[PDB]
């Protein structure tokens, strides 16, 4: 069985707040930045 | 082109042995021609194809009565 | 052909723990290393064709 | 154990978790997409230029907002979290099929990246019309990776239509009839049922598109006798219910959350919000021909869908008009979450109300193809499904996570966002009026004033997106634990505690028929 | 323990390998009709055969051997199968929608007449009408099939269904052969465009229901199905009757009217 | 053409778009009542300590916002049913211009007569004339009698395009192999201005339209100059 | 709307084998039978390279990029002819 | 709603440490692609 | 010789927005007339009605496109 419980039902860890801050702004960093790469890509492209 | 007409061939569009629409269809045509010819620039005689054909096949009280229509302004068919 | 429903019903409500998918004992698991493998293996194969289709080719 | 809990699940609660993460992401590309369109038009001349690349991104905008931001919170999320605790079901129908439709969208939006990445993307309109979708004017891989990233998305979305369906049709109490299930349930299943019928047209649109492009078939191709204009009518015929696909369960919410901070045990009228649910799935497959207007169909097809569209104010006034009279005498509670409801309101009957500007077929001739239907959707839907979900998830944040939110920072994010929205989208009206074009990169000098208006309130919106993030991050990082709520004799789902157990109602609910 | 009668399913990676294969699939038609090459395509064919086969596989396990399908669990899964065929119905609509489309206003390229110029349609009479006869038949064998299991009756359900299998498979080869022997093709313009592909999704139904009933033949040799609970006959006996209705609307209208 | 900081529609050049305009007031007033009233009880409910949380009845109630709606619609439909009728009725043409769609510029056909036909492209901005405008000119206008039925007729060699005018409250989709008609009739003289209006790739932005309308005998004057 | 036949009472497995071989089987018999009569190769048309017909807009994935999948050199002509 | 008391409670400061993280991870990685759009568009 | 000839009229035949059977149906049927006119007795200004409807109507590479398939025997409609 699984643990259950505030912070226990996600799959990522709450147990430390600064660590949770760096997982979810590469979380969300990524997201958000991944348009901005692709179009970069395209103008390298040629 | 190719007389000696002798009769009105055979003719795909109506092939099987109920040959109403085929009288219909030449009688039709040849007076569709005959309408288009005396206006502008030309002469019945290009009709003279259809006209035989429709003469052929076409029972004489038809062509009677549809000439009769067309004379009164009854004649259903487009021409 | 004999009825041998009740044995493969004994099999597979036996209490060992096992999900129902690796239940039918060590062919389960090797299909499902397979299958996994494959699809995993597949998955990283796919990637590699989107970096390698993302440039021109000279 | 870790594989098996996220991988491997079964479980209708981490399965909607799933998705919301999936969809949250999915919303900061979405955003990110529309804020480089907003940069491209936020002076006169060329940004990025290349042209290709904003039809691109403008393309990708619209797809992953509908398929990998709305629809996944929507119904993956909110669905999936909800509609077991509301009818006291143990999980959904499917439990293992639900997994899959969750699972398909990662590789879905993988193929949609794919396509972007390849040759010059598909720079297409998410509508991806041929010829210009065809294999002459986007030759090479990209249409054809979107095309299959649409596949995924609608077997995705068919499958999990199938499961809550057939869930809500099968699980509820014995005693609990269909007109005794709650209005969010309702819109889930109506969005089911048109997800259903409308997906599978779609599939045999793409599908023939796929072949034109691949195996010399001409169903859209005149030199086959093929027409451009059948991939319109099929396309459409899944478009139209699509955009009542992404707002009912909104409107399902919308019911929840003004019941609650009304302080009232139910919603208004609750037969005739069902009536109104029902009505308006029905016409939405009656209607599509609106979004062909322009392309030159007999004027009595143009007035029957005049006609048909403008029907639709009548239900959806029912239900406008059934938020409000249920905030009628309330007592009322000015949460975070009732701010997004009450601006639901507004800013969907706004957006509404230039839908049926736009579905008189004589304006629409001069406002088709304009930004003032960019004015229109961006009210009616981006608004107003982005509206209804945030509501919904600051309304049940802390039933799903445990842990309360910031009231303060929650009204304040609203504040921000109303601001940014409107200042975005307002403005596109008088674009449109005007006769600006969409889908351009560049437009002559005197629309100017209007674009840099619009695109600077695109960088509100984006401040308030960033501050969303701080604020999730800011209630997990105190843990607030939740101890009550109100209203629980009329809101079931948070019977069980905050966060609920993994297993819920092993033993069912009781409930008699006298 | 629960004391309700619905099903909590073991945790299960077959959703996941399912996902991959669609990934693998579509990323190996691409690479097929643009970068030559058909090993991605192979690869999640592979891994989608051996997904719905663990998967139904534990189906069978979960049912005839562990005992979770209740009369309710059954319910919901005839809910789930209506639902399925329905939206198959939808998808079919589309494929009946863009012949007619066609069909209904030639355009000058074709001639401005249907069928197009240049095309010349199978004759309906023959092979089409014998394939209409077939699906047919097996609609009444399938039924036979569904009255023996229900009356107990093991040989006769067998004999039955047999027949039914071995109907399906008449239709694949007539329909392989009548491929092969069209004078027109899919590249034939809007004509070939709607018949292949239409029909092609059809033929690809009648193979899927033929292995859908050939599944059931091999678990009805295995005693599975009682004389009152067998929903994985019931369920193929449903699609194979939809795979007949659809046969039945392309006759009329590609191989009839459309000629 | 429109001018910086405009609110609405492109002044009417033909009678139709004239119709429109006066259709889309009465339509906006419409909008603009319903969403001022949705805003107004919006605050009416939520600014009182009054409360009724007992069950309501729905019935009486929902036949006022049922048939008031209904009502609503029926009158922006008739007049907007008024327009399209007249839109579509015979207008009997003294002149038919076909325009075909290209991948990124127009061509124009004038096939009455004798056999006249010409590309128009879009000015670069570097080469534009001193107070001509960005992204709007063409090297080659469509020269067009005034105060005339004039038929267009509207199709595409390559991808979709649309061609539209505002100010006439012309939009018609050019599609290949299909000749879609649309009539025109300005009241004045001018330089009536347009953009493609369904995306057709890289240059979308770029193929605009621009209408030269003239009295006949000028109009006369330039057919004859081009033999 | 229910044929000439006739015979209910219980339907059950009987009456559905009877249809079966009775007239099911028998019709798929009468229906082969019709079909191996007017089987047998027709005269292959005369080609003519119209446009709307031997559609290629992209090369096919497959051999050399210019036959259908299901090609039959009897009956299917490339867009230059019949073959050789 | 009613609530604990924070267990981890985040006081001002810790929140402008969360709040300029967080703004930071979205504009930086934009701001350098678009800093850069010249560099791209000239190659 | 009765023209006066500005544009082609309003034709009930095709009353919508797409006219492109319009342009099809006069293309026919000037070729079928100019066609007809080769028989003994005719001439093609009778088909000059046909003529200039089509002209007027259709797009310069339809008919270009049209009179190159007549040519190569590949014309897809019956003449
Ligand atoms: C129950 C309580 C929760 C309820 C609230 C839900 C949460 C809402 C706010 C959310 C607040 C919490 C944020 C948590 C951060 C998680 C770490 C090391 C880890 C680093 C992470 C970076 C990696 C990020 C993934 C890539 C297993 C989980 C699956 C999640 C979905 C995958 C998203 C992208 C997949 C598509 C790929 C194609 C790219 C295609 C690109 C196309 C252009
Ligand atoms: C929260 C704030 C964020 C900041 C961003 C902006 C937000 C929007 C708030 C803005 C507050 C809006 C108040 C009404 C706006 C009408 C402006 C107008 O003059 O419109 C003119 C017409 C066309 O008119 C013409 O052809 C002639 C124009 C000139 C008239 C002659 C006078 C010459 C000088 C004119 C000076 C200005 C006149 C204005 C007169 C002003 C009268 C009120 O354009 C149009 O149709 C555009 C209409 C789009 C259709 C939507 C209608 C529903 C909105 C009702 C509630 C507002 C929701 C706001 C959205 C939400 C707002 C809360
Ligand atoms: C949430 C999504 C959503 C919703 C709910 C709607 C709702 C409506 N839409 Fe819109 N629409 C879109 C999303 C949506 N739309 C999108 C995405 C497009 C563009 C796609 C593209 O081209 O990319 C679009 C395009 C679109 C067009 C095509 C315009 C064109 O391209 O030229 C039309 C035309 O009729 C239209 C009409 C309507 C109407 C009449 C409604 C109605 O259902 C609105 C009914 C609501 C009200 C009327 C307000 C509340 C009612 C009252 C308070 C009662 C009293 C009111 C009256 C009596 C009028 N929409
Ligand atoms: C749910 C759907 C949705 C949503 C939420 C949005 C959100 C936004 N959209 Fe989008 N948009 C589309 C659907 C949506 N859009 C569609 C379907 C098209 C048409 C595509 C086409 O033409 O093919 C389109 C087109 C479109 C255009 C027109 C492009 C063109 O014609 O050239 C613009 C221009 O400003 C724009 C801007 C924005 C902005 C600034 C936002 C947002 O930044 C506003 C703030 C919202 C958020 C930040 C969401 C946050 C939630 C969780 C993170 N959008
Ligand atoms: C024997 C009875 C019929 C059985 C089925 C036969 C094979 C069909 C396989 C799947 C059918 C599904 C797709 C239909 C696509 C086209 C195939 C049409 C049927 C067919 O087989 O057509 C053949 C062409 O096949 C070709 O191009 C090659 C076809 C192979 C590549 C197909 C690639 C496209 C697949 C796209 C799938 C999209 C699915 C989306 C589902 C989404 C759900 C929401 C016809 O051969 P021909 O030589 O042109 O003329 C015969 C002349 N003697
Ligand atoms: C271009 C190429 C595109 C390719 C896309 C490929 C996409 C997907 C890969 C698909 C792999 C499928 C793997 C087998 C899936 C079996 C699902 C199934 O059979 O689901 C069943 C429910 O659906 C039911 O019944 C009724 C529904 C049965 C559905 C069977 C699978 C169909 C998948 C394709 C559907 C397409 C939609 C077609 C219409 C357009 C059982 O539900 P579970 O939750 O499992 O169990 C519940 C337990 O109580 C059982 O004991
Ligand atoms: C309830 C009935 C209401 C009436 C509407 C449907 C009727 C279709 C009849 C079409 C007959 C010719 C009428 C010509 C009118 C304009 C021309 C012509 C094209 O015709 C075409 O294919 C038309 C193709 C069909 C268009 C609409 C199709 C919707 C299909 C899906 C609906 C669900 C079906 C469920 C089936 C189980 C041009
Ligand atoms: C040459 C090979 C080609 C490969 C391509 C696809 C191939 C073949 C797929 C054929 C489908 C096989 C489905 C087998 C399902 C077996 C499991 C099953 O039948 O499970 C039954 C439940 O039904 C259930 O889930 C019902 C499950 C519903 C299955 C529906 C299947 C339709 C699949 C369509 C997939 C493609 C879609 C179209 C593409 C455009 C189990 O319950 P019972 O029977 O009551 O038994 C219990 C009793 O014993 C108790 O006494
Ligand atoms: C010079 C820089 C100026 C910065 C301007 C920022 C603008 C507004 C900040 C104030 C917003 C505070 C909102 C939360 C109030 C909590 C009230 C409450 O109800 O908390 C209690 C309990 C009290 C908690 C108070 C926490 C205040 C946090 C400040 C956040 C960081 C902003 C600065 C950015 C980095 C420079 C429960
Ligand atoms: C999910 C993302 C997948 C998108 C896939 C897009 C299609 C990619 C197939 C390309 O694969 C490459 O093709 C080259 C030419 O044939 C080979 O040389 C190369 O070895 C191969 O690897
Ligand atoms: C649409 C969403 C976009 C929102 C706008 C983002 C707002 C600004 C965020 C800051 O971005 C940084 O800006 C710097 C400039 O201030 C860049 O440094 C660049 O410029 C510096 C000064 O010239 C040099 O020192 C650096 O090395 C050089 O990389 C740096 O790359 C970039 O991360
Ligand atoms: C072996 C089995 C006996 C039934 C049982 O085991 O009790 C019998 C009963 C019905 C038989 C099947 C049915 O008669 C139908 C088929 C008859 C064909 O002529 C051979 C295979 C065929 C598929 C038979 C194989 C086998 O002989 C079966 C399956
Ligand atoms: C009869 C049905 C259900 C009543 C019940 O069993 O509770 C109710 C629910 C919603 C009602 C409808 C809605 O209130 C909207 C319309 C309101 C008008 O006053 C009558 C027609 C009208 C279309 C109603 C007819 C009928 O009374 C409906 C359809
Ligand atoms: Cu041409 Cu847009
Ligand atoms: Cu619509
Ligand atoms: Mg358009
Ligand atoms: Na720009
Ligand atoms: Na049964």
């Amino acid at each position: 069985h699984y643990e259950e419980g505030p912070g226990k039902n996600i799959p990522f860890s709450v147990e430390n707040k600064w660590r949770l801050l760096a997982m979810m702004t590469l979380f969300f960093g990524s997201g958000f930045a991944a348009p901005f790469f692709i179009v970069r890509h395209q103008l390298l492209k040629k | 082109k190719i007389k000696n007409y002798q009769t009105a061939p055979f003719d795909s569009r109506f092939p099987n042995q109920n040959q109403t629409r085929n009288c219909w269809q030449n009688y039709l045509d040849f007076h569709r021609c005959e309408k288009a010819m005396t206006a502008k620039g030309g002469d019945v005689s290009v009709c003279e194809w259809y006209r035989r054909v429709y003469k052929s096949l076409c029972p004489i009280s038809w062509v009677s009565t549809w000439d009769d229509r067309r004379a009164e302004g009854t004649f259903p068919g487009k021409i | 052909f004999e009825n041998r429903v009740a044995e493969k019903q004994k099999l597979f409500q036996e209490d060992n723990g096992l999900p129902v998918h690796l239940k039918g004992g060590a062919t389960d698991n090797i299909l499902y290393r397979v299958t996994m493998t494959l699809c995993l293996g597949g998955t990283l194969y796919s990637l590699y064709c989107l970096g390698w289709a993302s440039f021109p080719h000279k | 154990m870790f594989i098996n809990r996220w991988l491997f699940s079964t479980n209708h609660k981490d399965i909607g978790t799933l998705y919301l993460l999936f969809g949250a992401w999915a919303g900061m590309v979405g955003t990110a997409l529309s804020l480089l369109i907003r940069a491209e038009l936020g002076q006169p001349g060329t940004l990025l230029g290349d042209d290709q690349i904003y039809n691109v991104v403008v393309t990708a905008h619209a797809f992953v907002m509908i398929f990998f931001m709305v629809m996944p919170i929507m119904i993956g999320g909110f669905g999936n979290w909800l509609v077991p605790l509301m009818i006291g079901a143990p999980d959904m129908a499917f439990p293992r099929m639900n997994n899959m439709s969750f699972w398909l969208l990662p590789p879905s939006f993988l193929l949609l990246l794919a396509s972007s990445m390849v040759e010059a993307g598909a720079g297409t309109g998410w509508t991806v019309y041929p010829p210009l979708a065809g294999n002459l004017a986007h030759a090479g891989a990209s249409v054809d990776l979107t095309i299959f990233s649409l596949h995924l998305a609608g077997v995705s979305s068919i499958l999990g239509a199938i499961n809550f369906i057939t869930t809500i049709i099968n699980m509820k109490p014995p005693a609990m009839s269909q007109y005794q299930t709650p209005l969010f349930v309702w819109s889930v299943m109506i969005t089911a049922v048109l997800l259903l019928l409308s997906l599978p047209v779609l599939a045999a649109g793409i599908t023939m598109l796929l072949t034109d492009r691949n195996l010399n078939t001409t169903f859209f191709d005149p030199a086959g006798g093929g027409d451009p204009i059948l991939y319109q009518h099929l396309f459409w015929f899944f478009g139209h219910p699509e955009v009542y696909i992404l707002i009912l369960p909104g409107f399902g919410m919308i019911s929840h959350i003004v019941t609650y901070y009304s302080g009232k045990k139910e919603p208004f009228g609750y037969m005739g919000m069902v009536w109104a649910m029902m009505s308006i799935g029905f016409l939405g497959f009656i209607v599509w021909a609106h979004h062909m207007f322009t392309v030159g169909m007999d004027v009595d097809t143009r007035a029957y869908f005049t006609s048909a569209t403008m029907i639709i104010a009548i239900p959806t006034g029912v239900k406008v008009f059934s938020w409000l009279a249920t905030l009628h005498g309330g007592n009322i509670k000015w949460s975070p979450a009732m701010m997004w409801a009450l601006g639901f309101i507004f800013l969907f009957t706004v957006g509404g109300l230039t839908g049926i500007v736009l579905a008189n077929s004589s304006l629409d001739i001069v406002l088709h193809d304009t930004y003032y239907v960019v004015a229109h959707f961006h009210y009616v839907l981006s608004m107003g499904a982005v509206f209804a979900i945030m509501g919904g998830f600051v309304h049940w944040f802390p039933l799903f996570s445990g842990y309360t939110l910031n009231d303060t920072w929650a009204k304040i994010h609203f504040a921000i966002m109303f601001v940014g929205v409107n200042m975005t989208f307002f403005p596109q009206h008088f674009l449109g009026l005007s006769g600006m074009p969409r889908r351009y990169s560049d437009y002559p000098d005197a629309y100017t004033m209007w674009n840099t208006i619009s695109s600077m309130g695109s960088f509100i919106s984006l401040t308030a997106v960033m501050l969303m993030v701080f604020i999730i991050w800011e209630a997990f990082a105190s843990k607030r634990e939740v101890l009550t709520v109100d209203l629980t004799t009329t809101n079931l789902e948070w019977l069980n505690g905050c966060p609920p157990p993994y297993h819920t109602f092993e033993e069912p609910t009781y409930v008699n028929l006298k | 323990h629960q004391t309700h009668a619905y099903h909590m399913v073991n945790p299960s990676p077959w959703p996941l390998t399912g996902a991959l294969s669609a990934l693998l699939m579509t990323s190996g038609l691409t690479m097929w009709f643009h970068f030559n090459s058909m090993t991605l395509l192979m690869i999640g064919l592979t891994t989608n055969m051996l997904t719905m086969y663990q998967w139904w596989r534990d189906v069978i396990r979960e049912s005839t051997f562990q005992g979770h399908h209740t009369p309710a669990v059954q319910k919901g899964l005839r809910y789930g199968m209506i639902l399925f065929i329905i939206s198959e119905v939808l998808f079919f609509t589309g494929f009946f929608w863009a012949f007619y489309h066609s069909s209904l206003a030639p355009t000058p390229e074709l001639g401005g007449c249907w069928p197009p110029t240049g095309i010349h349609p199978l004759n309906p009479l023959e092979v089409p009408l014998l394939n209409t006869s077939v699906l047919l038949a097996s609609g009444v064998s399938i039924t036979w099939a569904h009255h023996s299991l229900m009356e107990g009756d093991r040989k006769h359900m067998l004999q039955a269904l047999f027949i039914t299998i071995t109907l399906g498979v008449y239709f694949t080869l007539l329909q392989a052969s009548e491929y092969y022997e069209a004078p027109f093709t899919i590249s034939d313009g809007v004509y070939g465009s709607t018949f292949f592909v239409a029909t092609g999704f059809h033929g690809l139904h009648v193979i899927i229901g033929s292995t859908f009933l050939i599944v059931c033949f091999f678990r009805q040799l295995k005693f599975h199905f009682t004389s009152n609970h067998h929903f994985g006959f019931e369920a193929a006996a449903w699609y194979w009757h939809f795979v007949d209705v659809v046969w039945l609307f392309l006759y009329v209208s590609i191989y009839w009217w459309g000629s | 053409m429109a001018y910086p900081m405009q609110l609405g529609f492109q002044d009417a050049t033909s009678p139709i778009m004239e119709e429109l305009l006066h259709f889309h007031d009465h339509t906006l007033m419409i909008v603009f009542l319903i969403s001022s009233l949705v805003l107004y009880i919006i605050s009416l409910m939520l600014t009182t300590k009054l409360t009724h949380t007992s069950t309501m009845d729905a019935q009486e109630v929902e036949t006022i916002w049922t048939i008031l709606p209904a009502i609503i619609l029926i009158l922006i439909a008739l007049p907007s049913l008024r327009i399209l009728y007249m839109m579509d009725e015979i207008n009997n043409p003294s002149l038919t211009v076909k325009t075909m769609g290209h991948q990124w510029y127009w061509s124009y056909e004038y096939t009455d007569y004798e056999d006249l036909s010409f590309d128009s492209y879009m000015i670069p901005t570097s080469e534009l004339k001193p107070g001509e405008l960005r992204l709007l000119e063409v090297d080659n206008r469509v020269v067009l009698p005034m105060e005339m039925t004039i038929r267009m007729l509207v199709s595409s060699e390559d991808v979709l395009h649309s061609w539209a005018v505002p100010s006439l409250g012309l939009k018609t989709d050019a599609i290949p192999g299909r000749l879609n008609q649309t009539t025109l009739m300005s009241s004045r003289p001018g330089l009536y201005y347009g953009q493609c209006s369904e995306i057709c790739g890289s240059n979308h932005s770029f193929m605009p339209i621009v209408l030269e309308l003239v009295p006949l005998k000028y109009f006369e004057k330039w057919s004859a100059s081009m033999l | 709307a229910s044929a000439a036949k006739g015979d209910h009472g219980g339907t059950g497995a009987r009456t559905w084998r009877f249809l079966t071989f009775g007239l099911a089987l028998p019709s798929v018999a009468l229906c082969t039978l019709n079909s191996w009569l007017h089987s047998g190769h027709r005269e292959r048309p005369a080609f003519i390279p119209y446009h709307h017909l031997r559609i290629r807009t992209k090369p096919f994935s497959w051999g050399d990029g210019n036959h259908t999948f299901f090609h039959n050199p009897r009956v299917n002509p490339l867009p230059t002819g019949y073959e050789k | 709603i009613t609530a604990k008391p924070a267990k981890t409670p985040t006081s001002p400061k810790e929140q402008a440490i969360g709040l300029s993280v967080t703004f930071l991870s979205f504009l930086l990685p934009a701001g350098w692609v678009l800093y850069h759009l010249d560099n791209y568009k000239k190659s």
